[PDB]
């Protein structure tokens, strides 16, 4: 069978889904910018193939 | 079953215990689904003919819906045609009444007149084919397990694409992610609850289904024998403390 | 051998990573509202059992 | 936790359902409900009943040597037994078997409770492996339901609740309660196992009429090694 | 990559780069430059190609078994065989020696084949590692850039597109790709040896000299181990 | 260990030191509850595997292995045939005037000279390698298990730090230095399992290998001893043992 | 320097181009706090576990493989046949007239004319060829245990850097540039685990093969020398065995 991946990786992928929790939580009470967020939404839209 | 039983009230009360805080919407999707599914299919299509996935699913199909005959029922019926050969012969054998495939064959096999060796290679050959084909289902649904959290992520990245691709308003960003993530969600639950589970139900079948066919071919080959059911009794009682049985009793 | 983790754990950890990575760009651009914060704070308190 | 805050601040129904429910299905369909019953049986017992010392099992065996060489054969049922495999040697000892028989039942016996152990390491190290996969379910559950109603605080609450409570339960249900569980079964086990050898050798020893001097010594050939290594020289 | 609306978004050049070129290089530092070609030719042989069946190989073994039976060793000489190890194994029949030799050239060239396919499984299954490592680093990068420059939002979209599509582009080659290829590698390899130890089953039971039909019972015996007896109800 | 080896260690540990240093402040790292509940719940858990005395006799031969270094296998064939020779041209009483290198050797050689057959001598042997091998084996156990459980009591602890912070947020400007206090608990788990308990895991298996090569050599070595062979035959036969 | 190692180079080259365009600079995956973590961590938990001496002569024969390329074994075959000839008709002391590129071959060349027997002259090479072997093997165990340890120390230092970051956490919209920094340091465990230690260690696997497969045939070209065997049948030896040594995948 395979090795398989080590335990650091499990690790990691705890503490960034922790992370994500608690960021989406800190953007939750937060109000985004939406003047901002159309030129981030413009520029993915630039750099995926769209545009 | 009773565990069939339990998994139906296990699912119910885990999809309404889920699906409380919003509604039932945002955690169902059969895009979703049908990405994880038809991935993991074609993953496992490499790897499996149309044939051997269908004989998988049938197989477990077999193992869930029917359930294996106990091998208590198994002792009982064996020491019944003991005593009929010991009272008349092979030749009572066949008037009795079986409802086991297996020990039918081998029954019939054993009143056309054949040795010892003879049966006892087609009933270890039988024992092989169902033990082989056990293994195989289990190694289908092992690799559908060990592929659908991939398959998942894989729709999750092609949603988060798409989903950068096409951002209008700041307060669909987080529907837009949950649906994406949905895939990543439905991979998981696949994986551990359904494929994982498929594949330890079939190797549990096979654990029982192994254990009743060398039961069968023990008793065929003592009925050959022509020895009393006393011996009889205890030589097939030994085999009931093996497994997880043996963990059973107390 | 010593089994390990499966072989799509690196891919978990990259998505959540890369998740992760996405809602610190949205709070980049993003201001705090005190009364929304005020809200999730008694919803946490409430459903952590703690009123 | 207490230090922390409360034990009250760690409760809710569904990330109890999605974690225990989810594993107890996982576990029941590679398990039988009545068997699991006996792997909890024989975990309480291993929990609350403390494995005969060695030693003390080598001295009432030198002990019951003496007996029966003072007495024939017939003079170990008028005092009290320890245990149940003992009694059941002492019962087939006073049924004047021969060595063969009763020693192939008490290897009999001693491999059904290795199995039973073994079984039951296996039963609680299933459930010690679903846990946690339950718990990350129960994180993308909470994701999602967190990023499908970012506006609305009283479904925040609750959804982070579940995603982090989740993956608290399947941490702690696995690395506190199932895997020792499944590490005090296999130490029972590997308690058993000696106990079983070294009654099934005086048992031996008495059967051949052997002094119990040579009893003891052969006796003791045993505690000498094994996973007590760590702590002779 | 279409579930998106169409492929104009799934295409970078700098995380195909990024993925692929760091997957090269890596599975070449792991293997030589002939193993990877070798390995290439193996995949495209199993991919466009198909094993010859087991069914037509009985049939053709026992049709030289007759053949034999009729005329010793020179009548095999005179029908046309389409399988190259089949054509060897009635060469090296013909051709005057021992069953002990000819045995041991035909295990020799199992052995090789079987190296083979092995070799090139784990070619592939390097390649199934290291994508997805490759698509970490260039979500590492993609993200380190895309944090760096967030007041720059020209800077962010390019960034991220990097981030997402190395990992997309891992997922997919390693799960979709060269992890199925290494399976398909495996599946030939075991049709591959099943169909040689019939092949050298059915040269040895001609050199010996053999009834045609135990030799086909003999042979039907091997239809039922593995996936076939999976697919036989 | 060696000088050179003790500076490189030193110069890691302080590396990694001083770019903590160098990140800000130190006490932002330092957390005496965090450290408890690593490594009481570590302790707690491996306790339930392994009794205090396994404990602490893992903790003896994991730190033997750092101030005690292998015998190098050319030295013990060396001298293997040194007291062969000494032996050939002496007798089995020669070999007590031969001073102390490895107490595995030394107990041989007396167990040897003290009147005991070759294949007694060949199984106490034996005996005591498997015991060292065993005993190494358990030591890299008892290190895997608090190498296993570390990184899961740090993710607990962090799981119930964050618990407790949202349980009570109260203010906004308090919420990322609660979930870095937080996140000492899984720091602390990480460094002890991939710094210390699975590095010394690690190093007890390849003290196992260089203890049974060490052990097996020397076992052959007196065996041959008491079988009188010529001495250079048996260097011949330990040097083609050595490839 | 094979294709794979310029493949490599010219990779990184690329590598650190695209990072420096998508980033703007270069200067922001540049940290030293996280080199110093990865590295002195890697260092530490590798010496915990090799001596200085190990890592100097993994570093040495890591040095040695990607500087100096393995001769070819058609020539090596070639020398040796030539060498053959040379001694057929001109004995052994023929040996000591012509240039040999090859220090094993010259060691054994040496070996056999000095008046050693062919009993010594094996064991003498068998033991190069052992401590060379032992040499790869440990210079792979280095490299080995390095991309082991690369990542979990990145992993560390990231952690560092996410409880530096959100200790200075008011108003989260400033942390873009901390978590960027703490990302570099897992970035650094990525890269030199994937992309430098274990294709060190790989490729000193395959220098090993290598090497073993020219000294075992300048073994058996000095020993049939030894005996002084017709030169046409070792040169035939040398080819079967060279061609029977080779790798499934490449016949
Ligand atoms: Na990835
Ligand atoms: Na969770």
């Amino acid at each position: 069978p395979p090795p398989g991946l080590p335990l650091w990786m499990g690790t990691f992928a705890d503490l960034m889904s922790l992370l994500m929790c608690f960021f989406v939580l800190l953007l939750s009470f937060s109000e985004m910018d939406v003047l901002k967020f159309k030129q981030i939404a413009g520029s993915m839209k630039f750099a995926f193939g769209v545009q | 079953l009773a565990t069939l039983l339990g998994l139906i009230g296990g699912f119910a009360f885990v999809i309404m215990a889920m699906v409380l805080g919003g509604s039932i919407g945002m955690f169902v999707d059969v895009t979703s689904i049908l990405i994880v599914v038809g991935g993991s299919i074609f993953v496992v299509l490499m790897k499996f003919t149309m044939g051997q996935f269908f004989g998988a699913t049938k197989i477990a199909g077999k193992a869930f819906m029917f359930k294996a005959d106990e091998p208590e029922d198994l002792i009982a019926k064996i020491v019944e045609m003991a005593d009929a050969a010991r009272k008349g012969g092979f030749l009572a054998l066949e008037e009795m009444e079986i409802n086991n495939t297996f020990m039918q064959k081998g029954i019939d096999l054993l009143v056309d007149g054949h040795d010892a060796d003879v049966v006892r290679a087609a009933l270890k050959k039988d024992i092989a084919l169902t033990d082989e084909r056990h293994t195989q289902g289990t190694g289908v649904f092992r690799a559908f397990g060990d592929v659908a959290p991939a398959m998942g992520m894989i729709g999750t990245l092609v949603g988060l694409v798409a989903m950068l691709s096409n951002m209008d308003d700041p307060k669909a960003i987080g529907p837009a992610m949950a649906v994406a993530l949905l895939t990543t969600l439905y991979g998981a639950i696949l994986s551990n609850m359904v494929f994982f589970p498929i594949a330890d139900k079939l190797s549990l079948r096979r654990d029982q289904e192994t254990l009743n066919r060398r039961l069968i071919m023990d008793g065929v080959l003592a009925i050959q024998d022509g020895q009393n059911p006393r011996v009889i009794d205890s030589y097939l009682k030994n085999y009931l403390n093996e497994g997880k049985r043996a963990l059973e009793i107390d």
